[PDB]
C-alpha cells in the first residue's frame, strides 16, 4: 500500500507478535489457583490484550515489515483519524484554554494592585469568563477584525 | 647508523631545553631595546 | 617599548603573572596594540599570510617524505584490500617488548602506526606509483615552502611594501581570484588529469622525462580545433577493467557516464576531467564582470544602490553596504567563515555518498574519521562566523551611515527575531522529547505495538523523485513514460540508476521512523545554536539591562551584582555559551551517520530499524555493545594493538572532566588560597632565599572560562576519536 | 589604574561616596541641582574597580560609571 | 570476595568470582569489570518487573545532565 | 523551634503509620514468614492501568507485587 506498507489486518508479523504476548502471559497464568485474583488479573490483561490487536487490525491502520503500526500525515484521506482530527480537538481546547486566560488578565488589570490578583485567584469573576471560552473562535475572529486583538508598535513599553 | 636513535632525543629533550631556556630569559628582561 | 610584551605598555606594566598569560592571548589582534596604524595592520596581516602558506607546504612534504621513507606504498599497490598502509615507524624507547611485538604491523621490520588518513588512495588514484616520485614531491614541498618564507620577507621592506589603496581595489582583486586562482588551476589540474593519471590507470607511464612524445589522444588537438569533441568519448573503459593494467580499457578522455567503476567503487576518471573542465569554462567567464582599467565591467557600489523595493518595506534597501563592508575586516571574515562552514559541511556530506579515490570506499575506518573529521571543523567554523560578526557590531558599525537600510532594521526588530526563533526551539523540544519518552516507556512496559511511529513520507517521496523504487511511488525518474525520465534517457540515466537501486553502498539509502526522529532532533539543535548565536550578535551594543554595551567593547566579565547581577552579560560569553550546543549537535549528528553505517556493514539493518525508536537502544546496542573491544586493548592478561586507543580512551575521560573544575568553581575562591602559600614560601627557611619575581595571581575570569572549554573540547574530540577508530578498526582493520 | 567618571545627571545624594571601600570619591559645591552639590573622583590610582558605588547610585541610567583599565599593585589588592 | 553460592561439598562459588584483587589496581579495570560488566542487569530490564529500573536509569542520567 | 519540632514528629508518625498499615493489608508477610530465604518480602501493589500492572511481579508466595 502506501510507502511499501501493508495492512495490520493481513501481516502475518503483527499476528506473531500477537501470539508471543498471549503465550508469555498463558505461561505466568499456568503458575496460580484458577479461582484465585492473580489469575483473574493475568486473564483481565490476556482478555485486553486480545481486544487491542483486534481494534488496531480493523481500525484501517498499516503495519511495516517490522510488524508495528505506522502513522500517516501527509495528508492522505484515509488516514485524517490518525493525526488531522485529533490535531483540530487539540488546538479547539488549547485555543480555549489560552483565550480565558488573556481574558482574566485583560478583566484583572483595571484594579489598584492588579498583581494582588495574580497570586490570588478571584474565583467568582474566573467562573463568569471561563464557559466563554466556548465560542472562542468566533470572538477572537471578530476582535481581530476590528482591531482589539494587537497593540500598535509605537505604544509598545514598560 | 640508525637515525631516529638520535633524533628523537634531540626533539624530544635538548630542543625543548634550549627553547625554554631562551623564552624564559627573554621574558624576564627588565628592558628590551 | 620596555619589556614584554612590546606591544602593549599597559601588560608590559603589569607586576603579576597576568603579564605572562595575556601577552600570548593579545600577540595576533593587531588592532589592539600601541601605535597601529590603518596601514600597518593590511601589511602585517599580508606577511601573515605568507608564514601560513609556508607551514602548510612544510606539513605536507613532511607527509610525503615519512610515507616514502617507512611506508610500504609499492607493496600496497599489488593487493590493496588485504595490505594494512603505513604512517610512520615508531621508536618509543619506554616501549617493552610484548608492545614491540604488537606493533609490528604491515608487512614492516618494526613496530609501525596504520595510516587512517586515506592519503595511499588518493596518491594512487592520481597516477603516483613509486618512493623516488613521492620523495621528489616532497622536495618540490620543500622548495614552495622556503618560496613563501622568501616572499613574505620580501614584501615587507620598505621598497616593496603595497600601499593602503592597494588592498581595497575590490573590482581587481575580484576578477583576478576568480578568473586565475579558480578557472585557470582547474584548468590546470583537467591537464594533469588527461596527461598523467589517466593513462596511469590503464597501464601507461607518463613523467616529466618523455611526457613531450607520448600523446594523450591518438588524434591529438585536432577534434578540439575542428570542433568534432564528440570524438573524445566515444571509446570509454570496459565494464572488466582491472584499475592498474590494460585488460579492457578505452581511449576516450572526456565522458558523461555517471555511476561508478564496477572494480574500485568510486567514480570514473574522464567524468571527472570533463567536470573540471566545465567548472573552469563557468570561472573563466565569471571573472570577467568588473570593473578594472578598461572602460568595461560593472560597479559595486551602483549595483548595491540601486536594488530598493519601491513599496518601502525594506527602506533604503542596500544603500552604504559598499563603504560598511569594504572598510570593516571583521565583516569581511564573517562572510568568509559563513561560507567555507557551509561547504566543509557540504564536502563532507558529499564524500561518503559518492567516493572518488580507488578502493577507499571497502576501507571503513578511513571513511568513518573523513566525515566525522571534517563535521567537527565545519562546526567550529561555524561558530567562528557569528563571532566575528558580533565583532563587527561593536568596533566598526557607524549608525549615521547606515539610516535605514537593512542592517539597522534587522536591529530594529530584533525582539520579534529572538522570540520567533524561541517559539521554533520550545516546539521541537518539547514534541521530540516527548515521543522519544513515549516510546520509551511503551516498551518498558511490554506493548511494542502501542508505540508512535510516524513515517518519513516527504523524504521517502524525494527519494522516489531521484530514482528510488523502493517505496512504491511513481514520481518522475522512478516513472518509465515521462519528460524527465524520457530527456536523460541515454546519457547518464543508466548507470546513476543502477548505483542508486544498488543497496550494498551508501547512496541514498533507505529510511524509517528512527530516521525521523534523528531528524528533528538535528533542527532542534541548529535551531537552538542559532538562537544563542544571533541574540549574542543583535544584543552586543546595548539592551534594557545595559545600555551602554559598546563602551566596555566584546570581552569583558560583567557589570557587577547591582540591578539583580550581571554575570555572563558580554557578546564573547554568547560564544562561549553556544560552543557547547555546537558539540552537542555534532555529536548527535555523528552518533546517527556511525551507526546506521555500522549496522550496514554487518548485514544486520533490522537491528538499527527497531533499537533506534527509543532512547535505551542507543544507549544498549550503540554505545555498551560496540565497546567490548576497545575496553580490552589491555588487562591483566596481557594487551594488544589497541592498547593505545584504549589508553587514550580514558586520557579523555580525564581531560573532559579536569574542564568541570574550571567552570563550575570561581575566581574568589582561589585567590584567597594563594594568599596563603605566598605567606607560607615567605616564611620557610632553606627556600626564602629564592624570590619570584612575578607576583603570582589566580587566572581571570575571562581566561578560566576560556580555559575550561578548551579542557572540555579537547577531552570530548579525543575520547570520541578513540571510540570510533578503535570500534571500527576493531571489526573491519 | 581603572577610570571614574561623573554625569550631570546626579542628584546629589552622596550615597556613592559613602559606598566607597578606599575613599575614591568626594562630594563638591554646584548649581545644577536642588541639593547643590555634586560627585568627584580625584583619587582613581587608589580604586580597585569593586562597583559598589554603581550599586548605591538611585538615578536611570546611572551617573557614576567605572571603566576598568590597566592593572597595578593598587588595583590587584595585593598585600604581597 | 564474600558474597556466593556453596555446594554440598563445600566450594565457595562468588558472585565475580574474586577478581577484585588483579582488576581494581588500574582505572581501565574499573570502566570494564565494574561499571561494564555490571550494567547489564539494569540496562536489560525492559519487558519486565525490573523496568522501572531501567526507566529511572535513564530519567536520573537526564536529570543530572539538565543540571549542567 | 519548639512547636516546628513537635509537626516533624507527627510527620514521622504518620510515615510509621503508613508502613505497618501497608504492611497488614498489602502485604505477603505471613507466607514469607513459612519460607523466608524463596520468598521476595513484598508490600506495594499498583492498580491495572495504561499497562503498568506489569510491575506486579512474581515475588512468591501466591502474591504479586514490588519487591522491597
Ligand atoms: C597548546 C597551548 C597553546 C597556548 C598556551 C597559552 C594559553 C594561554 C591563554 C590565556 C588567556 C588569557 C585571557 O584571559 O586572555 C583574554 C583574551 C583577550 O582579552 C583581552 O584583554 C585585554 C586586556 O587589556 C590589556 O590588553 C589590551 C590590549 O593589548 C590593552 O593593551 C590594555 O591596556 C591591557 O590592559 C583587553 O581587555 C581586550 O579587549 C581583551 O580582548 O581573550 C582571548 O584570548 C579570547 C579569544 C581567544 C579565542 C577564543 C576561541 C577559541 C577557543 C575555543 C575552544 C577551543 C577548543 C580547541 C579544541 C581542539 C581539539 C583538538
Ligand atoms: C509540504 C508538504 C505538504 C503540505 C503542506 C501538504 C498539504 C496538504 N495535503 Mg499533502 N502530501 C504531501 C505534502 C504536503 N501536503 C506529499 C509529499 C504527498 C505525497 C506522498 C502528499 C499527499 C497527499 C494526499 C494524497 C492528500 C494530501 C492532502 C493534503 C491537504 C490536506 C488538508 C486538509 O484537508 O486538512 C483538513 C483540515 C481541516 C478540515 C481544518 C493539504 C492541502 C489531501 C487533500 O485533499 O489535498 C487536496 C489528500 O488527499 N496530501
Ligand atoms: C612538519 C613536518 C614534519 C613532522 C610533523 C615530522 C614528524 C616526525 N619526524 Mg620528520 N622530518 C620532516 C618533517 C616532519 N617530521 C622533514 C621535512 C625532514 C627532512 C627530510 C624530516 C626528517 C626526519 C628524520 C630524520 C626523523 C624524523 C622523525 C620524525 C618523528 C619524531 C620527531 C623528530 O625526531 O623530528 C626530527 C626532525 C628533523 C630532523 C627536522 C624536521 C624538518 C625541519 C623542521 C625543516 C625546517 C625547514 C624550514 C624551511 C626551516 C616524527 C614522526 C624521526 C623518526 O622517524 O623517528 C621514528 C627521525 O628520525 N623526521
Ligand atoms: C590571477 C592572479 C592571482 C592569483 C593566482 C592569486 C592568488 C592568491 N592570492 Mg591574490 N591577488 C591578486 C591576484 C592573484 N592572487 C591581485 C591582482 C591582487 C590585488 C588586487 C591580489 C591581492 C591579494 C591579497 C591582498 C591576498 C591575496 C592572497 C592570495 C592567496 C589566497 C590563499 C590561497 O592560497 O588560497 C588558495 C585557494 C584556492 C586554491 C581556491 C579555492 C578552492 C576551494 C577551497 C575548492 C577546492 C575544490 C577542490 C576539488 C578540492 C581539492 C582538495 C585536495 C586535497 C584534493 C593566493 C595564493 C592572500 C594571501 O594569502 O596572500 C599571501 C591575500 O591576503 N591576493
Ligand atoms: C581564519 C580564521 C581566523 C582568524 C584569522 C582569526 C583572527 C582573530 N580572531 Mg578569530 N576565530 C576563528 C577564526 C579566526 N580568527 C574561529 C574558527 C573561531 C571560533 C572558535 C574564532 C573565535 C574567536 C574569538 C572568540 C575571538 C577571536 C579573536 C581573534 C583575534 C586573535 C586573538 C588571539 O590573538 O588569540 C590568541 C590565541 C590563543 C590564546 C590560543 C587559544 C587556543 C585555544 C584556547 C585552544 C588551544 C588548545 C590546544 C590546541 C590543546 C592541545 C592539547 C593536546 C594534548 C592535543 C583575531 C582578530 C579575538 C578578538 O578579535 O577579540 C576582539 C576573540 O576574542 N576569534
Ligand atoms: C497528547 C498530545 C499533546 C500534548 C501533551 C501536547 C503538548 C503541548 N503542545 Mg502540542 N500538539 C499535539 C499534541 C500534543 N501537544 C498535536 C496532535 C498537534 C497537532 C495539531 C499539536 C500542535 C501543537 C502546536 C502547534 C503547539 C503545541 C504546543 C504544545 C505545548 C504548549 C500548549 C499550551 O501551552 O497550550 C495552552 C495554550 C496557549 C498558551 C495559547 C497559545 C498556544 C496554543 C497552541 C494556541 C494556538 C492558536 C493558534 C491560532 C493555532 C495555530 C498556530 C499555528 C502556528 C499552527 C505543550 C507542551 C505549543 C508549543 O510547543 O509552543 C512552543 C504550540 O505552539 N502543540
Ligand atoms: C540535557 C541538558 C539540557 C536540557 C534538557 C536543556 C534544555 C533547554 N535548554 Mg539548555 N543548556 C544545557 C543543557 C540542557 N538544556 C547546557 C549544558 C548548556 C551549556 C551552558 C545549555 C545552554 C543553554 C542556552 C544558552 C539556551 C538553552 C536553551 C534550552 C531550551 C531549548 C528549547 C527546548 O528544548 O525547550 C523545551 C524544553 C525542555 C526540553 C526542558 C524540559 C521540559 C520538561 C521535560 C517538561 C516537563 C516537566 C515535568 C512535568 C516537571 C516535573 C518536576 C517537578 C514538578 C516534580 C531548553 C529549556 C535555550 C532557550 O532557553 O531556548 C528558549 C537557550 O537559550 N540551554
Ligand atoms: C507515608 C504515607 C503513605 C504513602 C506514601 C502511601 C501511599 C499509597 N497508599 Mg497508603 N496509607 C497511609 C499512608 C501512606 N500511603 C496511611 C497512614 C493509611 C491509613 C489511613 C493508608 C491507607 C491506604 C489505603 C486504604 C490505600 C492506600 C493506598 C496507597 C497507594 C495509592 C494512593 C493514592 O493514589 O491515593 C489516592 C488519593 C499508595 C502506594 C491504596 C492502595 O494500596 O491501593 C492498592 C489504598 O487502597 N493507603
Ligand atoms: C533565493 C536565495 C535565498 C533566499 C532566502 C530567503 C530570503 C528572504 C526572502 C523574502 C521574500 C519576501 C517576499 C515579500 C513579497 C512582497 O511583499 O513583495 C513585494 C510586493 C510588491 O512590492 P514592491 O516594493 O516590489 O512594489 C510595489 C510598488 O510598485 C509600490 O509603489 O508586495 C506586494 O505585492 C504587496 C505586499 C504583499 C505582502 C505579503
Ligand atoms: C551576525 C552577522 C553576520 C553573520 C552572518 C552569518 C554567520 C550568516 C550565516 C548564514 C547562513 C549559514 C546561511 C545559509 C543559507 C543557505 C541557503 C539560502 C541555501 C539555499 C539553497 C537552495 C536554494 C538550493 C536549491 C536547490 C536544491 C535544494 C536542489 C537542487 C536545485 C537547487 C540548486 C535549486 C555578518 C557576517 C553578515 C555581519 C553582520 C552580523
Ligand atoms: S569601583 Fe569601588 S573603589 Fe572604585 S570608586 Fe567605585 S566604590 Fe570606590
Ligand atoms: S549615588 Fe549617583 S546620584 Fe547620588 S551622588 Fe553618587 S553619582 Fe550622584
Amino acid at each position: 500500500d502506501i510507502a511499501g506498507l501493508t495492512p495490520c489486518k493481513d501481516s502475518k508479523a503483527f499476528a506473531k507478535r500477537e501470539k508471543q504476548s498471549v503465550k508469555k502471559l498463558t505461561s505466568s497464568l499456568k503458575k496460580y489457583a484458577p479461582d484465585s485474583a492473580p489469575a483473574l488479573a493475568i486473564q483481565a490483561t490476556i482478555d485486553k490484550t486480545k481486544r487491542r490487536f483486534e481494534n488496531y487490525g480493523k481500525f484501517g491502520l498499516l503495519c511495516g515489515s517490522d510488524g508495528l503500526p505506522h502513522l500517516i500525515v501527509s495528508g492522505d484521506q484515509r488516514h485524517w483519524g490518525e493525526f488531522i482530527t485529533p490535531g483540530v480537538l487539540f488546538l479547539y481546547i488549547a485555543g480555549w484554554i489560552g483565550w480565558v486566560g488573556r481574558s482574566y488578565l485583560i478583566a484583572v488589570s483595571g484594579e489598584k494592585k492588579p498583581a494582588m490578583r495574580e497570586i490570588i485567584i478571584d474565583v467568582e469573576l474566573a467562573s463568569k469568563i471561563i464557559p466563554r471560552g466556548f465560542i472562542w473562535p468566533v470572538a477572537a475572529y471578530r476582535e481581530w477584525i476590528n482591531g482589539d486583538l494587537v497593540v500598535d508598535d509605537a505604544d509598545i513599553g514598560y | 647508523l640508525n637515525l631516529p636513535s638520535i633524533f628523537v632525543p634531540l626533539v624530544g629533550l635538548v630542543f625543548p631545553a634550549i627553547a625554554m631556556t631562551s623564552l624564559f630569559l627573554y621574558v624576564q628582561k627588565n628592558k628590551i631595546v | 617599548e620596555l619589556r614584554f610584551p612590546r606591544f602593549s605598555q599597559g601588560l608590559a606594566q603589569d607586576p603579576t603573572t597576568r603579564r605572562i598569560w595575556f601577552g600570548i592571548a593579545t600577540a595576533h589582534d593587531f588592532e589592539s596594540h600601541d601605535d597601529i596604524t590603518e596601514e600597518r595592520l593590511y601589511q602585517n596581516i599580508f606577511a601573515s599570510h605568507f608564514g601560513q602558506l609556508a607551514i602548510i607546504f612544510l606539513w605536507t612534504s613532511g607527509n610525503l617524505f615519512h610515507v616514502a621513507w617507512q611506508g610500504n606504498f609499492e607493496s600496497w599497490i599489488q593487493d590493496p584490500l588485504h595490505v594494512r598502509p603505513i604512517a610512520h615507524a615508531i621508536w618509543d624507547p619506554h616501549f617493552g617488548q610484548p608492545a614491540v611485538e604488537a606493533f609490528t604491523r604491515g608487512g614492516a621490520a618494526g613496530p609501525v602506526n596504520i595510516a587512517y588518513s586515506g592519503v595511499y588512495q588518493w596518491w594512487y588514484t592520481i597516477g603516483l606509483r613509486t618512493n623516488e616520485d613521492l620523495y621528489t614531491g616532497a622536495l618540490f614541498l620543500l622548495f614552495l615552502s622556503t618560496l613563501s618564507l622568501v616572499a613574505g620577507w620580501l614584501h615587507l621592506q620598505p621598497k616593496w611594501k603595497p600601499s593602503l589603496s592597494w588592498f581595497k581595489n575590490a573590482e581587481s582583486r575580484l576578477n583576478h581570484h576568480l578568473s586565475g586562482l579558480f578557472g585557470v588551476s582547474s584548468l590546470a589540474w583537467t591537464g594533469h588529469l588527461v596527461h598523467v593519471a589517466i593513462p596511469a590507470s590503464r597501464g601507461e607511464y607518463v613523467r616529466w622525462n618523455n611526457f613531450l612524445d607520448v600523446l594523450p589522444y591518438p588524434q591529438g588537438l585536432g577534434p578540439l580545433l575542428t570542433g568534432q569533441w564528440n570524438l573524445y568519448a566515444q571509446n570509454p573503459d570496459s565494464s572488466n577493467h582491472l584499475f592498474g593494467t590494460a585488460q579492457g580499457a578505452g581511449t576516450a578522455i572526456l565522458t558523461l557516464l555517471g555511476g561508478f567503476h564496477p572494480q574500485t567503487q568510486s567514480l570514473w576518471l574522464t567524468d571527472i576531467a570533463h567536470h573540471h573542465l566545465a567548472i573552469a569554462f563557468i570561472f573563466l567567464i565569471a571573472g570577467h564582470m568588473y570593473r578594472t582599467n578598461f572602460g568595461i565591467g560593472h560597479s559595486i557600489k551602483d549595483l548595491l544602490e540601486a536594488h530598493t523595493p519601491p513599496g518601502g518595506r525594506l527602506g533604503r534597501g542596500h544603500k552604504g553596504l559598499y563603504d560598511t563592508i569594504n572598510n570593516s575586516i571583521h565583516f569581511q571574515l564573517g562572510l568568509a567563515l559563513a561560507s567555507l562552514g557551509v561547504i566543509t559541511s557540504l564536502v563532507a556530506q558529499h564524500m561518503y555518498s559518492l567516493p572518488a579515490y580507488a578502493f577507499i570506499a571497502q576501507d571503513f575506518t578511513t571513511q568513518a574519521a573523513l566525515y566525522t573529521h571534517h563535521q567537527y571543523i565545519a562546526g567550529f567554523i561555524m561558530t567562528g562566523a557569528f563571532a566575528h560578526g558580533a565583532i563587527f557590531f561593536i568596533r566598526d558599525y557607524n549608525p549615521e551611515q547606515n539610516e535605514d537600510n537593512v542592517l539597522a532594521r534587522m536591529l530594529d526588530h530584533k525582539e520579534a527575531i529572538i522570540s520567533h526563533l524561541s517559539w521554533a526551539s520550545l516546539f521541537l523540544g518539547f514534541h521530540t522529547l516527548g515521543l522519544y519518552v513515549h516510546n520509551d516507556v511503551m516498551l518498558a512496559f511490554g506493548t511494542p505495538e502501542k508505540q508512535i511511529l510516524i513515517e518519513p513520507i516527504f523524504a521517502q517521496w524525494i527519494q522516489s523523485a531521484h530514482g528510488k523504487t523502493t517505496y512504491g511511488f511513481d514520481i518522475l525518474l522512478s516513472s518509465t513514460n515521462g519528460p524527465a525520465f524520457n530527456a536523460g534517457r541515454s546519457l547518464w540515466l543508466p548507470g546513476w540508476l543502477n548505483a542508486v537501486n544498488e543497496n550494498s553502498n551508501s547512496l541514498f539509502l533507505t529510511i524509517g521512523p528512527g530516521d525521523f526522529l534523528v531528524h528533528h532532533a538535528i533542527a532542534l539543535g541548529l535551531h537552538t545554536t542559532t538562537l544563542i548565536l544571533v541574540k549574542g550578535a543583535l544584543d552586543a551594543r546595548g539592551s534594557k539591562l545595559m545600555p551602554d554595551k559598546k563602551d566596555f567593547g566584546y570581552s569583558f566579565p560583567c557589570d557587577g551584582p547591582g540591578r539583580g547581577g550581571t554575570c555572563d552579560i558580554s557578546a564573547w560569553d554568547a560564544f562561549y555559551l553556544a560552543v557547547f550546543w555546537m558539540l552537542n549537535t555534532i555529536g548527535w549528528v555523528t552518533f546517527y551517520w556511525h551507526w546506521k553505517h555500522i549496522t550496514l556493514w554487518q548485514g544486520n539493518v533490522s537491528q538499527f530499524n527497531e533499537s533506534s525508536t527509543y532512547l535505551m537502544g542507543w544507549l544498549r546496542d550503540y554505545l555498551w555493545l560496540n565497546s567490548s573491544q576497545l575496553i580490552n586493548g589491555y588487562n591483566p592478561f596481557g594487551m594488544n594493538s589497541l592498547s593505545v586507543w584504549a589508553w587514550m580512551f580514558l586520557f579523555g575521560h580525564l581531560v573532559w572532566a579536569t574542564g568541570f573544575m574550571f567552570l563550575i568553581s570561581w575566581r574568589g575562591y582561589w585567590q584567597e588560597l594563594i594568599e596563603t602559600l605566598a605567606w607560607a614560601h615567605e616564611r620557610t627557611p632553606l627556600a626564602n632565599l629564592i624570590r619570584w619575581r612575578d607576583k603570582p595571581v589566580a587566572l581571570s575570569i575571562v581566561q578560566a572560562r576560556l580555559v575550561g572549554l578548551a579542557h572540555f573540547s579537547v577531552g570530548y574530540i579525543f575520547t570520541y576519536a578513540a571510540f570510533l577508530i578503535a570500534s571500527t578498526s576493531g571489526k573491519f582493520g | 589604574s581603572h577610570s571614574v567618571k561623573i554625569y550631570d545627571t546626579c542628584i546629589g545624594c552622596t550615597q556613592c561616596v559613602r559606598a566607597c571601600p578606599t575613599d575614591v570619591l568626594e562630594m563638591i559645591p554646584w548649581d545644577g541641582c536642588k541639593a547643590k552639590q555634586i560627585a568627584s573622583a580625584p583619587r582613581t590610582e587608589d580604586c580597585v574597580g569593586c562597583k559598589r558605588c554603581e550599586s548605591a547610585c538611585p538615578t536611570d541610567f546611572l551617573s557614576v560609571r567605572v571603566y576598568l583599565g590597566p592593572e597595578t599593585t593598587r588595583s590587584m589588592a595585593l598585600s604581597y | 570476595d564474600v558474597w556466593g553460592t556453596i555446594s554440598d561439598q563445600g566450594m565457595v562459588t562468588h558472585i565475580t568470582g574474586g577478581n577484585f584483587a588483579q582488576s581494581s589496581i588500574t582505572i581501565n579495570g574499573w570502566l570494564r569489570d565494574f561499571l561494564w560488566a555490571q550494567a547489564s542487569q539494569v540496562i536489560q530490564s525492559y519487558g519486565s518487573s525490573l523496568s522501572a529500573y531501567g526507566l529511572f536509569f535513564l530519567g536520573a542520567h537526564f536529570v543530572w545532565a539538565f543540571s549542567l | 523551634v519548639f512547636s516546628a519540632h513537635f509537626g516533624q514528629l507527627s510527620i514521622i508518625f504518620l510515615w510509621l503509620s503508613g508502613m505497618y498499615f501497608h504492611g497488614a493489608r498489602f502485604s505477603n508477610y505471613e507466607a514469607w514468614l513459612s519460607d523466608p530465604t524463596h520468598i521476595g518480602p513484598s508490600a506495594q501493589v499498583v492498580w491495572p492501568i495504561v499497562g503498568q500492572e506489569i510491575l506486579n511481579g512474581d515475588v512468591g508466595g501466591g502474591f504479586r507485587g514490588i519487591q522491597i
